[PDB]
């Protein structure tokens, strides 16, 4: 659930 | 009648340090100081939706694919390296507008500034506040990866933040510039989840002094709470403990309300505002420090 | 999950234009463009608590009392003059960092930026919104007179505001740079009073689209209001009339809610939020344009 | 009631 910027 | 709203410190010393960093079709923001450029490492990742073997993608890196741009300058990458979750690229040109600067980490409860930049181009400026779980509430549109946080003191420029990932609740996780991630979150599109943020009591008390100064007083009680009772309650209610009355002693004499009295308010008000508002907020915000509040009600 | 908060456009092109203007012990901010400096005229007033004969204080002016400072530059006043409520001083040095710029007036409902400066030194940056009575809600600490408002479009720099007086309710009245006062308020410590501001319906509808986008929907009704009914109601309720659905047609298809449906919400919600919140606000704010909302939820 | 800034 972590989205890479 | 004043109101209580975030302000940001002017962005002029920072803007000339923000560069466009591209690799392949990966574009994000980078920070250009001296002959070096700092940026998030994922600009080299072949893909950003499953776990990357970052050490392998450093061996794999090709310097001719780097397109780093700033104004009329095109910066050639002399060498590449990791410093934590960020890249450190040495370039063939020294930034002619490098300001005196330092790096530090911002602590939970402290305010700082975000300069949100879309692929090299600075776009907006606003104030935020680091939270205990190491996240912030930004406004980070796609394009703003590697956008930079800073704070000015004395007036020493500190670079404190570089933007990396977004969690499911919308919380934003960045790193400092030594390349350590706030909160300890790993630089991967993995299942990561934010814990519970402990509210800054110092900030909340400041918030309430602001309201009093403004002439808002409906929440003030006929009773109070000792410093040691508050801390005992704070410990089991996700609030920080208060060390000293001292930073409030001007604000206390100027309103005529003791900190003890604003402590009990925090306890009651935490159960809900009951439909009313304070400084137009719907609940206690802990985003303004005692320093911010003083500075905007009284100046200097 | 995003939230809806003011942002300001970066202040870097503006900061090198902000000068310290002093006369006697009067110190305030001035705007240095080309070989000219623009500032509020009261820096020459012998006193600022009763009505000044400003034409007499222009005859009275002494150029050696002027202390205008910017970085390492001291600017000698060649000549002085009025352009409305502001002074226009010709100086012996051209600002080497003059940006391409223009002057225009901001209209009611439009957002712009304040660069708040204390006696030459820029201090903070934040977004505001011009209101129909020609006032704004600033944070103007004593020291910030002559602080400058601006907005960037395309990306043409427009200078739009220079700060002058504070009214009893705390509303702030500035002039544009042609030296005409917003709202028509005279440049005197006289009894002046703000009328009633007409709310920007375009902005409020944008606000509500933001909330929907955010996933906030409790306020949405089982009914709606035609464009022509709304305007008829708007006319007697201090809201602007809506010309076209057109600027909302993306926002409408993206949420699935028509403007007609958000019109009836405005009418009901205007009677109070009933203790709940929308995007954490306690009531309808009209401070975000449809352009601001799109840009921060979707980008570009 | 207008205060000159
Ligand atoms: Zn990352
Ligand atoms: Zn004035």
């Amino acid at each position: 659930x972590a989205v890479l910027x | 009648s004043s109101g209580l709203r975030k302000m940001a410190q002017p962005s002029g010393v920072v803007e000339p340090c923000i560069v466009r960093v591209a690799y392949g079709n990966n574009v994000l923001n980078g920070l250009w100081l001296g002959d070096e450029v700092i940026c998030p490492r994922h600009v080299i990742a072949s893909d950003t939706s499953r776990v990357i073997n970052y050490e392998n993608e450093l061996s794999s890196v090709r310097l001719h694919n780097f397109s780093i741009a700033k104004n009329n300058a095109f910066l050639g990458v002399v060498s590449a390296k990791y410093k934590g979750v960020n890249l450190v690229l040495k370039v063939n040109q020294v930034n002619p507008n490098t300001p005196e600067h330092k790096f530090k980490s911002v602590r939970p409860g402290e305010s700082f500034n975000i300069l949100a930049c879309y692929e090299g181009c600075p776009g907006s400026v606003y104030g935020v506040n680091m939270r205990s779980q190491g996240t912030i509430k930004g406004s980070f549109i796609a394009g703003t990866c590697g956008s930079v946080g800073y704070v000015l003191e004395n007036g020493t420029l500190y670079f404190v933040y570089m933007h990396h990932l977004e969690l499911g609740n919308g919380s934003h996780v960045g790193s400092n510039l030594e390349g350590e991630m706030y909160g300890g979150y790993e630089d991967q599109p993995s299942m990561q989840l934010e814990g519970t943020n402990v509210m800054s009591s110092d900030n909340v008390v400041a918030f309430l002094y602001a309201a009093l100064i403004n002439g808002e007083r409906w929440f003030v009680t006929n009773t109070s709470m000792t410093l040691e009772s508050y801390n005992a309650w704070a410990k089991t209610n996700s609030f920080t403990e208060i060390v000293s009355t001292d930073a409030f002693n001007m604000l206390a004499a100027k309103t005529g309300y003791s900190v003890e009295k604003l402590l009990e308010c925090i306890v009651r008000l935490n159960k809900g505002f009951g439909g009313r508002t304070i400084l137009s907020y719907g609940s206690l915000c802990d985003e303004f420090t005692p320093t911010e509040v003083i500075r905007q009600m009284y100046g200097v």
